[PDB]
């Protein structure tokens, strides 16, 4: 397991291999965090997260 | 849903509900979007006019929560089929916007690769619905929710004395009396993932409820992400 096999690259969501080093991206509504990995939602209630 | 358990508060925010002329529930939705719905084609043939339902986690009391919405357009696969359910996907459009809020907020779409490759070899995925809580039984007046695992390929088409098509999946149970149930149709499959809800099927059909060597079949939502998408644009 390497890259994007390994832990999910170590993103919070979409894992891509470009050029044999891990992209990660994020779902509608969410901007990827300045560490690259992680996803912070845009507003309140963003897609896929249960409410309170 | 047949076995499971209740959606408490905010559990199941992206569970819609398709109500017929008369107010009664008879089939579930996904929320996608404020203004998009995804459930199956065939739902589109139990009712003649319906609306559609959000923010309802009982269908007895008025809380406060729920919204009904009128449907502008219907988006079915051209390619849906009766004799088989292939294609059972259909996309709709609501008149006015949902207010997102406790009990209500869309599921995430996920990017086609990763789901097909991370979320759908995860080992379970989630059911919800006001389906009946056993196959000869009435709707549920409780929105319930169900750990369902994916199930092996190989094993489902074993399984199954009809086609299971690549637009397909199975998850459920062997034997354990767990399952959807006739009413979940359309309703939401969904994966979790880093504490993240990502839609990955739609509750299609089976060979009645929870019954031994059957299981669930649901619409393979990753075989029409570019479709969604394309549907959710005009
Ligand atoms: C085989 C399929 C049927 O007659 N058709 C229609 C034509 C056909 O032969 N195909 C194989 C497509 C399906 N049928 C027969 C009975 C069953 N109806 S149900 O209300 O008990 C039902 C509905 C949806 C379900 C969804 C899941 Cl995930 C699990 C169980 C469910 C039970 C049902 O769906
Ligand atoms: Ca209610």
């Amino acid at each position: 397991r390497k890259l994007c096999s390994l832990d999910n690259g170590d993103c919070d969501q979409f894992c891509h291999e470009e050029q044999n080093s891990v992209v990660c991206s994020c779902a509608r509504g969410y901007t990827l965090a300045d560490n690259g990995k992680a996803c912070i939602p845009t507003g309140p209630y963003p897609c896929g997260k249960q409410t309170l | 849903i047949v076995g499971g358990q209740e959606c408490k508060d905010g559990e199941c925010p992206w569970q819609a509900l398709l109500i017929n002329e008369e107010n009664e529930g008879f089939c579930g939705g996904t929320i996608l979007s404020e203004f998009y719905i995804l459930t199956a084609a065939h739902c589109l043939y139990q009712a003649k006019r319906f609306k559609v339902r959000v923010g309802d986690r009982n269908t007895e009391q008025e809380e406060g929560g729920e919204a009904v919405h009128e449907v502008e357009v219907v988006i079915k696969h051209n390619r849906f089929t009766k004799e088989t359910y292939d294609f059972d996907i259909a996309v709709l459009r609501l008149k006015t916007p949902i207010t997102f809020r406790m009990n209500v907020a869309p599921a995430c779409l996920p990017e086609r690769d990763w789901a097909e490759s991370t979320l759908m070899t995860q080992k379970t995925g989630i059911v919800s619905g006001f389906g009946r809580t056993h196959e000869k039984g009435r709707q549920s007046t409780r929105l319930k929710m169900l750990e369902v695992p994916y199930v092996d390929r190989n094993s489902c088409k074993l399984s199954s004395s009809f086609i299971i098509t690549q637009n397909m999946f199975c998850a459920g149970y062997d034997t354990k009396q767990e399952d959807a149930c006739q009413g979940d149709s359309g309703g939401p499959h969904v994966t979790r993932f880093k504490d993240t809800y990502f839609v990955t099927g739609i509750v299609s059909w089976g060979e009645g409820c929870a019954r031994k060597g059957k299981y669930g079949i649901y619409t393979k939502v990753t075989a029409f992400l570019k479709w969604i998408d394309r549907s959710m644009k005009t």
